[PDB]
RNA sequence: CGAUGUUGGAUCAGGACACCCAAAUGGUGCAACCGCUAUUAAAGGUUCGUUUGUUCAACGAUUAAAGUCCUACGUGAUCUGAG
């Protein structure tokens, strides 16, 4: 039984392809609109905040980098993380996951149905949401659990806060030792023959082998890295965008896993933040379009002068 | 590390790549359909589209005239470019060229070949890959689903 | 006589694959900043006086006047370089257009030059960079269409900061005949790249982008 | 940026900085943990065949925005206790040097022009 | 560097019979609906393309014989017509190539 | 001795502690600052230049310090050939 390869457009006609496309688009729109009211159908009970509580995170998109100015005159550079479509997919109990914290699975931006596997498509069909690109697991406390299918917004974080940003860094492929490890090269022109960038000696004569920790040319860049303690300066609620201080690992337009800072200096700033998550349908009062920090020079400013 | 590179290296350098591209473009403009290596034709497709755009830009435009003069090595094709190709591409926007992969060459190199062709020319049509008819089983099921959608709408 | 339309160079997004939403938001922020700070029309070669909040000066503000060497950057990070010779010491300051510390930008002489970047003024004679710190502003009327100053500049002896004779700079504002020789020009022409002018795939067409930019600008002004 | 073996120009009116010599004043040592010197960094000079201390006033490397970029590597000569040997500085000096007035009081007192 | 010892046939077989070195089977092969010959799904049929290329070669030979010079590029549109056919009201004002062969089934009148 | 290719330098260093710095202490003929000794600790560091092929050595400017050694006086199928 020599079965041949197939795809979704192989057997469709010139008139059914637009029909299938629009049918899937309408289904995705309806599914996304069904979840816009997570607090009125059957939300899970909300627990009070505790000193040792941990919150869920988001999966945003690294848009770009923008300058920003502080009221004291300094200039920082911020990265734009846009929460396109962030949802809670599944929940895993603490004893069944780690024995210390529960696991909440969070999915990022939407992708096409026609290029996902049967198991993934079935899982998203049972869940009731269109497939996501990036899926991550967050370790939260049992009092911060959220019902799967709940959307998440950039208002989950607030201006003035420290966050941890995890992403796959820009992959530079098989790089030489000089760029991978910062090794100094051999001199350029004083007689050296074909050794201007070689690592040189790699071990010792007596050992008669090279140690497992030897720095040698290889892959560089396409690995997961986390930046710790990035300050949040600004929140654009209309477009769901976070202005995080400094640089962010990964290329632009990549999926970025963002969560609260785990450094000991910023352990208990979860008190003033919305503990379970941000529910736009609960307060019954729209947030401002832009929420700024106490030191950000807003675009509409009196053109600060020193006294 | 070649992130964000749009032009592939061909020939003996950038000038050699430009000369190869202009030879291919002259052949394409003259014959209305040529075949070559897949990479060279893929590179040439964009230049062909931009040349048709420059021809649509006008005969009296000095910039377009100089660009055509440079790119068309045979000088008898510039009147053809400005009086045949551009008149028949007026309502269109970017669908000027058609590129299709053909079987590899017969000789030992076995290169991957493509054929590029200005649309609406005076040549036998290529064996274009046609989609299935609505009379197929799956297409008929989709048609019935569409009919019920329209009825419920 | 009709009226011509001038868009600031910083409003044009770069060629990269950045999402247009970032450009939209950056334009919104920079238009909001322009609502407060009146950023006038100026090109490379225009003479500008910039007032910046200086916390350590005798007065709380400091004024710097100079000719604009170059304008570079996209969106909120746009910068322009002002050059002036102060008591025989050439000084260059790279101002940021949308920095809140700037109080006022004043065009004291709106003019164009033969080049889009007057970086060769470092190697030029000091008389071409010396400007009166207290010159009165020269008003201009619209029907002058910002006249181009066809000024050819003498140069100091070689070497210069860069190889301005090379074709990669495409400079028309230097009197090369009095500083170089025909042999030197013949050697310099070996670096020419004639195919770049007719590549026609390296060109960046931004007609629709500029139309959308100005539509947003008009919407902001009406709002 | 001023580092070792860099020729500089003395700005203040001093006998060492004015009397002609067959060797330009070169930088002997920069007093940072790095070998590079920026505006306001004490460095060592070999003027007229003797060792002297100087302060970097302006350099030709671009720095942060709204910072003056001069056409020469300007230095003002200093003493062992940190006081200038000259009486007046004619060339413009960056206004950021006034931030650290605690240790450059006598140096900024003789400065006349700030940019 | 020179090999220290002769590599045995067992190691040689383990190296050059690995699935990485073996030829992979192609699962994108189908029959062309027109002529029944084999073709790949993403590649034009060899038989049909040979037919079209040959017919184009004959047409180009005729239209090059019609022109007495190498630089005589027509400045008007071009139409190919076969035996037993006459130019229509829309084909007037163009250049015409006449072929003695009958019109092929695949060549649409348009 | 049917070949274990050499000093010094470049690149990369693994290790020991008989610790130069950084850390915790005991005694001082330890008033304080500088110091002199001894105990414990080897995760991390231990500069740039003139002359000399130089390892060393003298000298200039600094540093928290510019440690002693082993590794075929580490490392020439990675490099130099100044001796
Ligand atoms: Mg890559
Ligand atoms: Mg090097
Ligand atoms: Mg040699
Ligand atoms: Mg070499
Ligand atoms: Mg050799
Ligand atoms: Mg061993
Ligand atoms: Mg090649
Ligand atoms: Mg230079
Ligand atoms: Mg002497
Ligand atoms: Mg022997
Ligand atoms: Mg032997
Ligand atoms: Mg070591
Ligand atoms: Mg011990
Ligand atoms: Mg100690
Ligand atoms: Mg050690
Ligand atoms: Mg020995
Ligand atoms: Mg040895
Ligand atoms: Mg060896
Ligand atoms: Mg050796
Ligand atoms: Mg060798
Ligand atoms: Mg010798
Ligand atoms: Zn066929």
């Amino acid at each position: 039984h020599g079965k041949s390869v197939t795809w979704w457009d192989e057997h469709l006609s010139e008139e059914n392809v637009p029909f299938v496309k629009q049918l899937v688009s309408d289904e995705n729109k309806a599914q996304l609109a069904s979840k816009l009211c997570p607090l009125k159908d059957e939300p899970w009970p909300i627990h009070p905040w505790e000193p040792g509580s941990s919150r869920v995170g988001l999966i945003a998109l690294k848009l770009g980098m923008m300058p920003l100015w502080t009221k004291d005159g300094q200039k920082h550079v911020v990265t734009l993380l846009q929460v396109q479509d962030c949802h809670v997919l599944k929940y895993t109990p603490k004893e069944n996951h780690n024995g210390r914290m529960a696991a909440l699975t969070v999915g990022g931006k939407t992708v096409s149905h026609f290029h996902k596997s049967a198991s993934i498509l079935e899982f998203y069909q049972e869940l009731g949401l269109p497939p996501k690109q990036k899926v991550k697991i967050f370790n939260v406390t049992e009092n911060a659990v959220i019902k799967p299918g709940t959307p998440l917004y950039a208002a989950h974080f607030r201006p003035g806060q420290y966050v941890d940003v995890t992403a796959k860094t820009i992959g530079k492929g098989f790089q030489g030792v000089m760029r991978r490890w910062g090794f100094k090269g051999q001199p350029a022109t004083h007689g050296q023959t074909k050794t201007h960038r070689r690592p040189g000696a790699i071990s010792t004569g007596d050992v008669a082998r090279v140690w497992p920790g030897t720095k040698m040319p290889g892959q560089l860049g396409n690995i997961d890295r986390t930046a710790f303690g990035l300050k949040v300066w600004r929140i654009n609620t209309k477009h769901n965008i976070i202005y995080v201080n400094g640089s962010v690992p990964g290329h632009k337009n990549c999926l970025v896993k963002i969560k609260d800072s785990k450094l000991p200096a910023y352990k208990d700033f979860c008190k003033n933040l919305p503990f379970p998550t941000y529910f736009p349908d609960g307060d019954e009062e729209a947030l401002p379009e832009d929420l700024y920090d106490e030191n950000v020079c807003q675009p509409g400013a009196p053109s600060i002068t020193f006294t | 590390i070649s992130h964000g590179r749009v032009f592939r290296r061909l020939g003996l350098g950038p000038e050699s790549r430009i000369h190869l591209l202009q030879n291919l473009l002259t052949g394409l403009v003259r014959h209305e359909r040529i075949e070559a290596s897949w990479a060279r034709v893929d590179e040439l497709r964009g230049y062909a589209e931009k040349l048709i755009d420059y021809g649509k830009l006008g005969d009296t435009n000095e910039r377009a005239m100089r660009m055509a003069d440079f790119w068309l090595t045979e000088k008898d094709l510039i009147p053809k470019l400005f009086q045949v190709l551009a008149p028949r591409f007026q309502g269109q926007n970017g669908g000027y060229t058609r590129m299709l992969q053909i079987p590899n060459r017969n000789e030992q190199d076995r290169a991957k070949m493509a054929v590029i062709e200005y649309k609406g020319n005076c040549l036998p049509p290529l064996p274009l890959p046609r989609r299935d008819s609505n009379l197929t089983l799956l297409n008929q099921l989709l048609q019935g689903l569409r009919q019920d959608q329209e009825a419920s709408s | 006589r009709p009226e011509t339309r001038f868009l600031s160079p910083e409003f044009i997004p770069p060629r990269g694959r950045t999402n247009p939403l970032k450009f939209q938001i950056e334009r919104k922020d920079m238009l909001e900043r322009r609502k407060i700070l009146h950023i006038p029309e100026f090109y490379v070669g225009s003479i500008l006086r910039v007032t910046t909040a200086d916390p350590y000066a005798s007065a709380k503000t400091s004024q710097f006047l100079g000719i604009c060497i170059q304008r570079s950057g996209s969106g909120l990070g746009a910068t322009f370089i002002l050059r002036n010779t102060i008591e025989g010491q050439g000084v260059e300051i790279c101002f940021e257009l949308y920095n809140p510390r700037i109080q006022e930008i004043q065009v004291v002489k709106l003019e164009k030059r033969l080049d889009n970047s007057l970086l060769y003024l470092r190697d030029a004679l000091p008389e071409y960079s010396t400007f009166d710190v207290n010159m009165k502003p020269i008003t201009q009327e619209f029907n002058q269409e910002v006249p181009v100053n066809q000024l050819k500049v003498k140069m100091k002896p070689k070497p210069w900061s860069k190889r301005w004779e090379r074709p990669k700079f495409n400079i028309k504002g230097i009197r090369f005949d009095l500083c170089l020789t025909e042999e030197q020009m013949r050697e310099a022409q070996k670096w020419s790249q004639p195919w770049l002018e007719f590549d026609m795939m390296r060109e960046y067409d931004t007609s629709k982008i500029e139309a959308a930019i100005w539509d947003e600008i008009e919407a902001s002004k009406n709002s | 940026a001023i580092q070792k073996m860099t020729r500089v120009r003395v700005v203040d009116n001093s006998a060492l900085g004015t009397t002609p010599y067959h060797r330009p004043p070169r930088c002997i040592h920069v007093y940072n943990k790095t070998g590079v010197g920026k505006v306001g960094d004490r460095i060592l000079l070999a003027i007229r065949g003797q060792k002297k201390k100087a302060l970097i006033v302006g350099h030709r490397m671009p720095g942060p925005r709204m910072t003056p970029r001069f056409d020469s590597n300007n230095v003002v000569l200093l003493e062992d206790n940190g006081n200038p040997v000259g009486t007046r500085i004619k060339t413009p000096i960056p206004s950021s040097l006034r931030q650290r007035e605690g240790e450059f009081s006598k140096v900024l007192a003789i400065a006349q022009n700030f940019v | 560097a020179a090999p220290k010892n002769r590599r045995s046939i067992e190691v040689n077989r383990c190296r050059r019979r690995n699935p990485q070195k073996l030829i992979k089977v192609k699962n994108n092969i189908d029959v062309c609906p027109e002529c029944g010959h084999l073709k790949q799904k993403h590649i034009l049929c060899g038989y049909c393309y040979e037919k079209v290329r040959k017919e184009t070669a004959e047409i180009r030979r005729q239209m090059g014989k019609q022109e007495g010079g190498p630089f005589r590029a027509p400045t008007t549109e071009t139409v190919v017509l076969y035996s037993g056919e006459t130019p229509s009201e829309q084909d007037q004002g163009k250049r015409i190539i006449e072929r003695e062969r009958k019109r092929p089934s695949w060549f649409t009148q348009n």
